[PDB]
């Protein structure tokens, strides 16, 4: 149901690399999540509305845009060697929930 | 802690 | 009974203004400023205790919007009768020449929620430390509003809280003096 | 210019502390509630022909339907037990003068919460004629003012005591006037 | 708001029963999911639970019981199936409340004949 992709993207120091979310499931709010083995997923960016978007835990050198309700796109400046993780992206709705969130398949970046 | 807010369903199209 | 606690929204078209607030047994606890994106505590002590997450109460006024429009047009697209408010102005506590105090005027039972109004000192606008409360529900669905003048008690001044709405055919004064 | 309105307005209903609580999910339009969820009855009901295809529309969907059930404790008990901190336990004690208009006034002013006893006394006797009350006050605040006249015209040497009590003071509150 | 799994690695045979356990920070009617990642992949949610109904059930005949008393939603399978060997994660929704779900540092689990 989402999409991200490239789903492996190595890249160099120093680098902005862009990780893009697509959503056809006509979801409200969504989601970054960035999983670093043997602790759980942590929370990056969400977005409840289009155009607007608030800090999770991890946020320290990475910024996210919503510009359509369908697209959430990553992106990780040079900011901590952080970088070298597996990103994943999620979304859900709000009609009466609170809907549960629903995953893409992640990507796997490097350095 | 936190006000939790009740969510209207959005109206059947 | 005991207590009530409500939460009142609304999205008015074509004005495109919406409003979010929870109301304690009348008072208001908060609302949300649409623009700012922040929640707002009736009483700034209230922070202390409790928290709110102001893009909430956005993505819920984006439903009552899609809603809005759905339902407009489940209806032929027939208006809003409006009922124009009753309006009673008072001193927040009784009046000595030079103490200071405060004055309330107080917007009672109408809609739609929107209303033009102006404080008037000797006749002239005052803005000068004016403070007003959101669009507060009744339990008929009406609308109630305060706004509020801190004054020093003078025999030499006149006020006048000058309230207009699309209900009223001419904008209506109340005049307290001392 | 023509005026559109939805409206929304979540109730939660209180008794008995929160032993019994009921949740009212209510959708106007233009001051016409077409559809709600009582936590009473389980499902959305229609309350205009105008919401019954609306509310068949929502109970289809099982899930909404669960989920909406549990406001009464997930929201409803959820926020009181939150607020009950400053708002069901608040309490400002009035600020009462006596003074007679230019006829008795007792004007008890900034006090939570709305239920507030007021009486006049005559040389230790309770009036009970005159009494003309401008009854409990909204100030808007999350304070109360309310006023009550006593009709009298009266004699020197009498004693006109106010007595108001409040659930903010035990021993309740006296004021004197002396003609 | 937080999620804790104890077990960090759970071995089992193939055909015993399992019981992934999750403990949640105190809550009262917190929202509770369990949710399953096959190595290099995305998370399907296996159940969840809001409120009422203490146990509920999930894909490929999974189970969790709600002990409120206990502070606990454990995960359970009668019949383990080799196929499911994945990291397994717990998660609460968080605080008063979106949307964003908190997550377990997972428990991994590996079958053998």
């Amino acid at each position: 149901g989402i999409t991200q992709s490239p789903k492996y993207l190595f890249r160099k120091e120093g680098q902005n690399v862009t990780l893009s979310c697509e959503q056809n499931l006509n979801h409200d709010a969504m989601y970054w999540y960035r999983q670093d083995p043997g602790q759980g997923l942590r929370l990056i960016y969400y977005s409840q509305i289009v155009n607007d978007f608030q800090k999770g835990d991890i946020a320290e050198g990475y910024s996210v845009s919503r510009e359509k309700k369908e697209s959430f796109p990553l992106t990780v400046t040079s900011a901590q060697k952080n970088p070298t993780a597996f990103y994943l992206c999620a979304s859900s709705l709000r009609d009466g929930y609170t809907g549960e969130l629903f995953f893409g398949e992640g990507s796997r970046l490097t350095v | 802690q936190h006000i939790r807010c009740n969510i209207p369903k959005r109206i059947s199209a | 009974e005991e207590h009530v606690i409500i939460q009142a929204e609304f999205y008015l078209n074509p004005d495109q203004s919406g409003e979010f607030m929870f109301d304690f047994d009348g008072d208001e606890i908060f609302h949300v400023d649409m623009a700012k994106k922040e929640t707002v505590w009736r009483l700034e002590e209230f922070g202390r205790f409790a928290s709110f997450e102001a893009q909430g109460a956005l993505a819920n006024i984006a439903v009552d919007k899609a809603n809005l429009e759905i339902m407009t047009k489940r209806s032929n697209y027939t208006p809003i009768t409006n009922v124009p408010p009753e309006v009673t102005v008072l001193t927040n506590s009784p009046v000595e020449l030079r103490e200071p105090n405060v004055l309330i005027c107080f917007i009672d039972k109408f809609t739609p929620p929107v209303v033009n109004v102006t404080w008037l000192r000797n006749g002239k606008p005052v803005t000068t430390g004016v403070s007003e409360t959101v669009f507060l529900p009744r339990e008929d669905h009406l609308f109630r509003k305060f706004h509020y003048l801190p004054f020093l008690p003078s025999t030499e001044d006149v006020y006048d809280c000058r309230v207009e709405h699309w209900g009223l055919d001419e904008p209506l004064l109340k005049h307290w003096e001392f | 210019r023509p005026r559109f309105l939805e409206l929304l307005k979540s109730e939660c209903h209180f008794f008995n502390g929160t032993e019994r609580v009921r949740f009212l999910e209510r959708y106007f339009h233009n001051q016409e509630e077409f559809v709600r969820f009582d936590s009473d009855v389980g499902e959305y009901r229609a309350v205009t022909e105008l919401g019954r295809p609306v509310a068949e529309s929502w109970n289809s969907q099982k899930d909404l339907l669960e989920q909406k059930r549990g406001q009464v404790d997930n929201y409803c008990r959820h926020n009181y037990g939150v607020v009950e901190s400053f708002t069901v336990q608040r309490r400002v004690h009035p600020q009462v003068t006596v003074y007679p208009a230019k006829l008795l006034v007792c004007s008890v002013s900034g006090f939570y919460p709305g239920s507030i006893e007021v009486r006049w006394f005559r040389n230790g006797q309770e009036e009970k004629t005159g009494v003309v009350s401008t009854g409990l006050i909204h100030n808007g605040d999350w304070t109360f003012q309310t006023l009550v006249m006593l009709e009298t015209v009266p004699r020197s040497g009498e004693v006109y005591t106010c007595q108001v009590e409040h659930p903010s003071v035990t021993s309740p509150l006296t004021v004197e006037w002396r003609a | 708001q937080s999620v804790t799994q104890p077990d960090i690695h759970i071995t089992v045979s193939e055909g015993a029963s399992l019981e992934l356990r999750c403990n949640y920070s105190y809550g009262a009617t917190p929202y509770l999911f369990w949710y399953v990642q096959s190595p290099g992949q995305g998370l399907q949610l296996l159940l969840k639970y809001f409120s009422g109904d203490t146990l509920v059930q999930g894909i490929k005949g999974f189970e969790a019981e709600f002990k409120r008393s206990q502070s606990s939603f454990n995960l359970r399978k009668p019949s383990v199936h080799w196929s499911d060997a994945a990291e397994y994660f717990c998660a609460v929704g968080a605080s008063g409340n979106t949307g964003k779900l908190i997550f377990g540092q997972g428990t991994t689990l590996q079958v053998k004949p």
